């Protein structure tokens, strides 16, 4: 339940659990694929999978380590889970790959069997992962000629022109110590990390700052990539959501918790105290549908995803989708905010405290490289016992009402209609 | 309902096209884009072809005609007035 945090010559920063098994060590960087280029666009991606090599693998688990990588878009991160006993052992081999091996690792014969693994990678998810095919697609129009349109992975052109020389321009320009926060969860104290870390002296490029860029920007656009042999059609929508650090980041999570996600599949999903589901399981206009709230530095996206086998009535999908949320402005009901309130509580509670340490670190980097600190899930409660129904209406009256949307899909979407059609439901007409 | 008769067009989700893959397609909301105003200097020269290929098909019958009609026309005039009465007796019946 404490977020320790304290800067000697590095940023540490460390949650300790005593019930916990396992103790997980990393570092966590402010850069990810939103500060690449669209010419070296999955070098974060291909760093990550040398960092996870057969080689440098097997020399952790040879020392009992585990080894775990993830590129997001805002920052990166690498970590090494270990027994409690074992927390030294772990920043051994995290100072061995970062400043000794990182000339071993980029090797003639290395990289070359790592980048065919990442080409059938990222190929095979753009071949069959429609939905979040789809969801990168989202985040590629909708920020198009913007930071947060670069996907994650990278894309196959880029990435089988990308060299050696790629991955070390963009070492020794984001994998920078102001630019860098090192990690620690699982069950040691803050105490018994920093001192393992203050006593390593060495700076290795320090006072070096990172390249600056352009501002994100939403444009309201569509991607449309039609596909009729796919079975299904997978859809994705938003408008522009909440920045991490924002005075509604917490109304915008509550507004997608009131819709919610579904599985028609599932007999207790078909239950869910939802108006929208009265709509939809009429004639069954989706298999499935989940909102979020995506939160970034500089923007996010609020919408939802769906998919369906009723091709003749995705019309009617979008159309009883955005009434529902054109709801949020004008008669959300008390008893719709509560049960939202009830749920995001459960939800967000089980995302801070699963029984995993390397998801930890993640959500712990990620939030202090952004605000310098983690606000601690009871902090987060109390914000969202507060909300209001007054305060979801003046944030969709701002948000959804009469916005711009941004639409990605694929599969057999002849039945999505044109943009200016889903657009105009953005409202409601009136006296 | 009553069966219906096969026909050439469809509806929504099953228009009755080929099936499309490969194709995609990128637009940009109304809202964000200039207000109409740039129809001009980028749209001006441009404009105007569609009617430099095809003038030939409409002027030339048309020249034929009006050309063809003037020509009766005057004839008329000719034949009605005191220099063709002579004329005007050896044409009629």
């Amino acid at each position: 339940a404490e977020v320790t945090q304290l800067s000697n010559g590095i940023v540490v920063a460390t949650e300790h659990n005593p019930s916990a098994h396992t103790a997980s060590v990393g570092v966590v960087f402010g850069s990810g694929a939103a500060n690449e280029n669209p010419y070296n666009n999955g070098v974060s991606n291909l760093w990550k999978n040398i960092f996870l090599s057969k080689e440098n693998s097997a020399v952790a688990a040879k020392e009992g380590l585990a080894l775990s990588s993830n590129i997001s878009r805002d920052f990166q991160s690498y970590i090494v889970s270990s027994l409690p006993g074992s927390t030294d052992k772990s920043l051994d081999f995290l100072n061995q790959s970062f400043i000794q091996q990182k000339a071993n690792l980029l090797s003639s014969s290395n990289f070359e069997a790592t980048k065919k693994s990442v080409l059938k990678q990222v190929q095979d998810f753009e071949d069959n992962d429609h939905p979040n095919r789809v969801l990168e697609h989202l985040h590629s129009t909708a920020f198009q000629n913007t930071p947060l349109s670069l996907p994650t992975r990278g894309t196959l052109e880029s990435l089988e022109n990308l060299v050696v020389a790629d991955l070390e321009s963009f070492a020794n320009n984001h994998f920078l110590n102001s630019n860098a926060v090192v990690v620690g969860t699982g069950n040691i104290k803050h105490e018994d990390l920093v001192n393992s870390i203050e006593s390593k002296n060495l700076s290795l490029q320090t006072g070096t700052k990172p390249v600056l860029k352009k501002k994100a920007a939403f444009l309201g656009s569509e991607v449309r990539l039609r596909d009729d042999t796919l079975p299904k059609a997978w859809i994705s929508l938003a408008v522009e959501g909440e920045p991490v650090n924002s005075p509604n980041y917490f109304v915008a999570k509550l507004a997608a918790q009131i819709f919610g996600s579904y599985n028609a599949f599932e007999p207790a999903s078909r239950l869910q105290g939802i108006k929208l589901l009265d709509n939809i399981q009429e004639y069954q206009l989706c298999d499935n549908f989940n909102h979020f709230s995506l939160s970034y530095k500089d923007s996010g996206l609020w919408g939802f995803s769906t998919a369906t086998r009723n091709v003749t009535m995705i019309d009617d999908l979008i159309h009883f989708t955005l009434k529902q949320w054109n709801r949020l402005t004008i008669s959300v009901t008390d008893t719709e905010v509560e049960r939202a309130k009830s749920l995001l509580k459960l939800q967000l509670g089980q995302l801070y405290e699963s029984g995993n340490p390397v998801n930890d670190a993640n959500l712990l980097g990620a939030e202090v490289l952004i605000k310098g600190s983690k606000l601690s899930l009871g902090e987060a409660f109390k914000k969202i016992d507060a909300i209001t129904v007054k305060d979801v209406k003046a944030w969709a009256g701002k948000r959804l009402w009469d916005q711009d949307i941004a639409i990605a899909g694929t599969g057999q979407i002849e039945g999505l209609l044109d943009y200016m059609r889903i657009r105009s439901d953005m409202s409601m007409m009136r006296w | 309902g009553p069966p219906s008769g096969k026909t050439y067009m469809g509806w929504w989700g099953h228009m009755g096209g080929p099936k499309q893959k490969g194709i995609t397609s990128y637009a940009v909301s109304p809202y964000a884009q200039k207000p109409l105003q740039g129809i001009f200097h980028n749209a001006v020269f441009n404009s105007f072809r569609r009617f430099k290929s095809q003038f030939l098909y409409v002027l030339i019958p048309a020249g034929i005609y009006w050309y063809w009609w003037k020509n009766g026309n005057e004839y008329n005039e000719f034949l009605y007035s005191k220099a063709g009465r002579e004329e005007l007796e050896r044409v009629n019946v």
